[PDB]
């Protein structure tokens, strides 16, 4: 095992995702 | 009575919005219980439940009183409101890992606001549909890692194709920052199925989308994404600059967790580009960061990495300090280097 291919392993299912909350607020 | 619920309920509101949810929540229950006549304020009780519950990581509670909120809505009437319920829902049941019943939830949501011609409720929705679909597929791929199946790539296909609709709408409507979303989004999707060239595309737009918002963390993500989608296309200069990027964000934006997996990446991406010492320096601040945090898996990786990155320079006695510290915090792997050092 090799620590480069092991990194980009890891890296293949990797993303940072977009983080705004899609939850609708109903004021009161 | 009804004064007393909207007083109760308002202060909940209130609450929550501080963060101090949890005693929102009791607001909320306090109010259901003083009762009240008015639908409206009732449904919008249930809802804020709802999202209080999610937001605390009580999935089936937030389900149960996003429900609560739905049925009275359509009991209503509010096709407006039902459409929200259902959006909320959806994600509720998304985060669940219930896709096919999430997607149910958020394809009504998707027809409620095309019936009503709401145009941003339809944007939303379709961009909740690319989020469940995506969530899906991702999740498909982790759980059989071994394998990269049609259900997989057919999951990610429809997020690709709803996240497509949702830029186009956004483009319609002129909306800058959802048009970044989107492309985030798509620059992921495309970046799991592989289409590493599509990725880069959407990547670079929310790029320069972020930048014209000034918006630093998402630079940081575009930055990011680029740097891992150069590396799938085999242009590792590309990423090395990518990487770099990422690092200055970081550091500005202080998130030393993403610092430290930023000079992990330059550590290995600089061993690819046969740059050992330049290679070192990275992965020494990955370590750095990685003891100051107490991340111990982190400080293994960064060992084992540097017992090799050594020896790669004929550092022979230095790298074998680092193979028995990989052994400490592991095993296999490095009693073999541990051995081959001797």
């Amino acid at each position: 095992p090799e620590p480069v291919a092991s990194w980009m392993s890891e890296q293949r299912w990797a993303g940072e995702p977009e983080v705004m909350c899609t939850l609708q607020h109903k004021s009161i | 009575g009804s004064s007393m619920c909207l007083e109760l309920a308002l202060e909940g509101e209130r609450l929550c919005n501080a963060g101090d949810c949890r005693a929102g929540v009791a607001f909320f229950q306090a109010a259901i219980q003083a009762g009240t006549e008015d639908l409206r304020t009732l449904s919008a009780i249930y809802s804020q439940l709802g999202n209080a519950y999610f937001y605390l990581g009580d999935y089936n509670k937030a389900m149960q009183y996003h429900k609560h909120d739905l049925t009275l809505a359509k009991s209503m009437n509010d096709r407006l409101g039902e459409a929200k319920s259902s959006g909320n829902l959806g994600n509720t049941l998304k985060v669940m890992g219930r896709f096919d019943e999430a997607a149910i939830c958020c394809e009504r949501h998707l027809t409620l606001a095309r019936q009503l011609g709401d145009r941003l409720s339809e944007g939303r929705a379709l961009y909740n549909l690319g989020n469940v679909y995506h969530a899906k597929g991702k999740h498909l791929g982790q759980r059989n890692p071994g394998k990269f199946g049609d259900d997989v790539k057919e999951a990610l296909t429809r997020a690709v194709e709803f996240y497509q609709e949702n830029l186009k709408l956004m483009r319609d409507l002129g909306d800058r920052g959802a048009q970044g979303r989107a492309c985030g989004n798509l620059g992921n999707t495309y970046y799991l199925l592989g289409d590493f060239q599509a990725a880069i595309e959407h990547h670079q737009e929310r790029l320069r989308i972020a930048r014209e918002f000034g918006d630093r963390a998402a630079e940081r993500r575009a930055n990011s994404n680029l740097g891992n989608s150069h590396i799938f296309l085999g242009q590792f200069e590309d990423a090395a600059e990518h990487y770099k990027r990422t690092l200055a964000l970081a550091v500005e934006l202080g998130e030393r967790e993403v610092e430290a997996q930023s000079c992990y990446s330059l550590g290995n991406t600089y061993t690819l580009l046969h740059e050992f010492n330049t290679a070192i320096e990275y992965h020494n601040r990955h370590l750095a960061i990685a003891q100051e945090l107490g991340d111990r898996i982190g400080e293994a990786r960064a060992c084992w990495s540097l017992g090799n990155a050594h020896s790669a320079i004929g550092g022979h006695e230095r790298a074998l300090k680092y193979a028995e510290q990989h052994l400490q915090l592991a095993x296999x792997x490095x009693x073999x280097x541990x051995x081959x050092x001797x």
